[PDB]
């Protein structure tokens, strides 16, 4: 998901 | 002391809040009051001034405004996500639970922070570059005329509590760490973090607002109020996406609104 991707970007 | 640790947590959250949110309430109230040193915001109070501002800051105005709010929401979701990642213990939670906490909590935070940019007469837009009047927003054609009014009503009441950025940083953290969101896989660790945040919030309010009777209880109630604000918003969105056509929804919002 997009939220997951935002959460993973350091 | 356990209290000393609660103050360090409060400060950590404030510092993170400053790093994550470019426009703070402190900066925003300075603009709304005029104390600001920067250039005054461009005021949008009617159709003509909106046209002029589209140059300073196909679709009908009401839709353009509505979608403008949606784009700002997308920007806010990203800022809030960065802030959530700074809350101690958050990044170590099950990744799917982090998604769930954001999915069900971002709008409550968006409306909390929007209040910081509002007064009874209007709202700051594009980080203080413009000021759109409440009068103009409710002048838009239905159903867009009542899109923001409930948010303005909430903000006037919320702002009457006179919270500052330090109070807000903890208030927002508590909301994000809600162990009752639908579908959470591991509630206990979220609740333990929230319980600590709640202790920090209580101490913050007793120290920062010594004369404000029952401020903590009032904030717990604002948390409930915010969920009702989101419920109504979601309800209005479905009325719009039922009578309006050709409208495009940002994928990040489509994801958040799904099953919600
Ligand atoms: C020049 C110009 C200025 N603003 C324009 O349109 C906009 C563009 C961005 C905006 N940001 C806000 C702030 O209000 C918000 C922000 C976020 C969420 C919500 C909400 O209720 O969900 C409301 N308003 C009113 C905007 C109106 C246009 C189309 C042109
Ligand atoms: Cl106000
Ligand atoms: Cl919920």
């Amino acid at each position: 998901s997009l939220l997951k991707k935002l959460l993973l970007a350091p | 002391p356990e209290s000393a640790d609660l103050r360090a947590l409060a400060k950590h959250l404030y510092d993170s809040y400053i790093k994550s949110f470019p426009l703070t309430k402190a900066k925003a109230r300075a603009i709304l009051t005029g104390k600001t040193t920067d250039k005054s915001p461009f005021v949008i109070y009617d159709m003509n001034s909106l046209m002029m501002g589209e140059d300073k800051i196909s679709k009908e105005v009401a839709i353009r405004i509505f979608q403008g709010c949606q784009f700002r929401s997308v920007e806010a979701v990203q800022e809030i996500t960065e802030y959530a990642k700074s809350i101690p213990g958050f990044v170590n939670l099950d990744l799917n639970d982090q998604v769930t906490l954001l999915k069900y909590g971002v709008h409550e935070i968006i409306y909390t922070m929007l209040a910081s940019l509002m007064n009874k007469d209007g709202v700051l837009i594009s980080e203080g570059q413009g000021f759109m009047t409440r009068e103009f927003l409710k002048s838009l054609r239905k159903p867009f005329g009542d899109f923001m009014e409930p948010k303005f009503e909430f903000a006037v009441k919320f702002n009457a509590l006179e919270l500052d950025d330090s109070d807000l940083a903890i208030f927002i953290a508590v909301i994000i760490l809600s162990g009752d969101r639908p579908g959470l896989l591991n509630v206990k660790p979220i609740e333990d973090i929230q319980d600590n945040l709640l202790q920090a919030l209580e101490l913050q309010l007793k120290l920062n607002h010594p004369e404000s009777s029952q401020l903590f209880a009032k904030l717990l109630q604002k948390m409930t109020d915010l969920r009702q604000i989101v419920t109504e918003h979601v309800q209005l969105l479905q009325v719009i996406k039922k009578t309006e056509t050709d409208m495009s929804l940002h994928p990040l919002l489509q994801e958040i609104y799904k099953d919600l």
